[PDB]
């Protein structure tokens, strides 16, 4: 009575509307997970080295997980200028720059983007622009030994360093009668240890610093991209390497080549689907449709 | 350290026929006994190949200079496998990143890294007399690199390495892509039993990989191995091989599915008045 | 002064969110400042 927008009808058949059937259970099927960056040997490394030669390393051509690192709960100080701790897992960069060194309490706020000091500006500057994380944990129980660890160093004397830039050349600093190279006075020593003890408070205990920078300008690591079960003989909304759609998956007959992922019909319409979990091949056929007619 | 190679005789280059090569899987979409036209970088059907030999007989020794404009179809007519690998570039002088593709006696290395490249790379394969045996003595390719962005090694494995005499019984053709960042290589292997000619038939190419480089290529150039057993520059030997390079351009081909869902067979677009009807 | 919502699971055109309960990342902190759980507003900060 709606469809034909008058309160009598005559006597016929009307097509009124079109029953579907929703689709149930929504299903993400994405390849496996083997091939992940060290991002261990960044953390889990026995040994740093000085902050004014801080480690680096590259990141690319994995599948990483920074859910596990944020949920691990053992490092003192998580923080993300750019990004957020949360969201980072489907994000896609072309590189990923990493730099490990060891500071000391009060340190910790100069690294830090925008940020001054002596050793943000002598020892690690980092750009205004930066984007990335900065992860700082303790290792009172490694990075500090009775009597003094001095094998950190960091720079005391220096003319200003620009943002990401190594210096491996630290001669001596000349303050104004020139020495020539020589100790003594007008120019002192630029570089200056540490001395971390057990003896020593929470502002002066060693921390173990990583600094993770993501470029990108194709990506070449990913997140973990994870997936869900395998459901048939329903109607299905479906995601397959990226590929969406909405059916009933079905076992099928047809053989697929090794290098081709889904198989297309006349008029390019896909038609089945290779999981690439199990190299299983899928029918996708459309779920019950069609038009209701009322009598 | 590498050195010139000298003793090669001068001959004009060579150009042949190829007939219905260089057709490759547009895309990793099954299809099954159906027609798709398709447009994208082919290679001609009945085209004109450079074809460069290796024959000891002059010795005929060519790894000559050959540019990369949008993708390179490479065949590789052999008995004993003297070519080796591929080198793509721009500068090839360590002032810009290039790529290296190098088959060697126990492993495969494709690496994206910084080279020095000598005017003259090669291998060299050392024969003994005494005892029968035929192994990898030299790579002359590269200096050194101290930036060096992607690594790839294969797990260990044995190769023939030895020279045998007959005519040439292996093709190996290759497709080079550089797309959107990504440097695709396609390939296949045949069965031949010819002395000298570009094989007809159809053949198409399944894909082999599709490698995240991102580096901007417009020159490439192969590498083959020489037999040892006179100098460094005079006593080397050749070995029986030959290769085709085509250039491909954007084209579009109607390809045949067949019931298996591998192309049985193609038409070029714009050859004829009947291929395009 | 002057703050502004930081953390938040969206909302509708033309609504008012006054409620400003802890806002829970992902071992849930059970409404107490910590871990996995950060505050729901930030000032600006304004200097001449
Ligand atoms: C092979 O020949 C080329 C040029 O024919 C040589 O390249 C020269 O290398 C020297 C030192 O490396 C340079 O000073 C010259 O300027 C280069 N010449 C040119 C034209 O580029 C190359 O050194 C030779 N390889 C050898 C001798 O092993
Ligand atoms: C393939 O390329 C060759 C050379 O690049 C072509 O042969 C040349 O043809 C022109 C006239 O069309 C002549 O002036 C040249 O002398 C030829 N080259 C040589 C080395 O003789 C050839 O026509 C091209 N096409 C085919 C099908 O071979
Ligand atoms: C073929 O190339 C591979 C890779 O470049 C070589 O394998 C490397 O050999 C060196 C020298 O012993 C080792 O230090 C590396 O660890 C090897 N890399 C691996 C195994 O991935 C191989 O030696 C080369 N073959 C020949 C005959 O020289
Ligand atoms: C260090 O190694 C342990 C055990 O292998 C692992 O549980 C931990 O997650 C690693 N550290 C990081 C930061 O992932
Ligand atoms: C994917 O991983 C699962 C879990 O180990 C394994 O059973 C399956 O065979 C793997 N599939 C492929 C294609 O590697
Ligand atoms: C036997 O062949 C090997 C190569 O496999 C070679 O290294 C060795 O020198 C040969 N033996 C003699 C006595 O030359
Ligand atoms: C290596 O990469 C750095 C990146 O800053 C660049 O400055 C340098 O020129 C590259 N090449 C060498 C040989 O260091
Ligand atoms: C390739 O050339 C383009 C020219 O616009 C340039 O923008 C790009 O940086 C180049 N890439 C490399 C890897 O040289
Ligand atoms: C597929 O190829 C096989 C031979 O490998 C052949 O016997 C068969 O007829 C082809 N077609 C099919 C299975 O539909």
């Amino acid at each position: 009575k709606c469809t034909l927008k008058s309160f009598t009808v005559e006597k016929g058949i009307y097509q009124t509307s079109n029953f579907r059937v929703q689709p149930t259970e929504s299903i993400v099927r994405f390849p496996n997970i083997t091939n992940l960056c060290p991002f261990g040997e960044v953390f889990n490394a026995t040994r740093f080295a000085s902050v004014y030669a801080w480690n680096r390393k590259r990141i690319s051509n994995c599948v990483a997980d920074y859910s596990v690192l944020y949920n691990s709960a053992s490092f003192s100080t998580f923080k993300c200028y750019g990004v957020s701790p949360t969201k980072l897992n489907d994000l896609c960069f072309t590189n990923v720059y990493a730099d490990s060194f060891v500071i000391r309490g009060d340190e910790v706020r100069q690294i830090a983007p925008g940020q001054t000091g002596k050793i943000a500006d002598y020892n690690y500057k980092l750009p205004d622009d930066f984007t990335g994380c900065v992860i700082a944990w303790n290792s009172n129980n490694l990075d500090s030994k009775v009597g003094g660890n001095y094998n950190y160093l960091y720079r005391l004397f220096r003319k200003n360093l620009k943002p990401f830039e190594r210096d491996i050349s630290t001669e001596i600093y000349q303050a104004g009668t020139p020495c020539n190279g020589v100790e003594g006075f007008n120019c002192y020593f630029p570089l200056q240890s540490y001395g971390f003890q057990p003896t020593n408070g929470v502002g002066y205990q060693p921390y173990r610093v990583v600094v993770l920078s993501f470029e990108l300008l194709p990506a070449t690591v990913c997140g973990p991209k994870k997936s869900t079960n395998l459901v048939k003989n329903k109607c299905v909304n479906f995601n397959f390497n990226g590929l969406t759609g909405t059916g009933v998956l079905t076992e099928s007959n047809k053989k697929f080549l090794p290098f081709q992922q889904f198989g297309r019909d006349i008029a390019d319409t896909t038609d089945a689907v290779r999981d690439p979990q199990t190299l299983e091949i899928l029918d996708i056929t459309p779920c019950s449709f069609g038009g209701v007619s009322v009598i | 350290q590498c050195v010139n190679l000298t003793t090669r005789t001068q001959l004009p280059p060579a150009y042949t026929n190829s007939f219905t090569r260089g057709v490759y899987y547009p895309d990793k979409v099954f299809r099954s006994s159906v027609l798709h036209s398709t447009q994208d970088l082919f290679l001609p059907f009945f085209s004109n190949v450079t074809w460069f030999h290796a024959i000891h007989v002059t010795k005929r020794f060519d790894n000559p200079v050959l540019p990369f404009n949008d993708g390179v179809y490479f065949a590789s007519t052999e008995k004993s496998n003297i070519i080796r690998g591929w080198i793509f570039g721009t500068t090839l002088d360590s002032k810009t990143q290039s790529l290296l593709i190098v088959n060697n006696a126990t492993n495969v290395v494709i690496k994206v890294c910084e080279f020095q490249f000598c005017n003259d790379p090669f291998l060299g394969v050392y024969y003994h007399k005494n005892n029968k045996s035929w192994m990898e003595s030299e790579f002359r390719v590269y200096s050194s690199a101290n930036n060096c962005t992607f690594e790839y090694v294969s797990q260990p494995f044995l190769m023939d390495l030895e020279g045998k005499q007959g005519n040439f019984k292996n093709l190996r053709e290759f497709v080079f892509k550089n797309i959107d960042g990504y440097f695709k290589i396609y390939s296949k292997h045949t069965p031949i039993n010819l002395v000298r000619d570009l094989p007809q038939g159809f053949s198409a190419l399944e894909p082999l990989v599709d490698l995240p480089i991102g580096i901007n290529i417009t020159r490439f150039q192969t590498l083959l191995a020489l037999h040892r057993s006179g100098d460094s520059s005079s006593g080397w030997t050749a070995g029986a091989a030959a290769y085709y390079v085509g250039y491909l351009q954007p084209r579009t081909f109607l390809l045949k599915y067949n019931e298996n869902g591998t192309i049985t067979d193609a038409v070029d677009c714009a050859l004829d008045p009947l291929s395009e009807t």
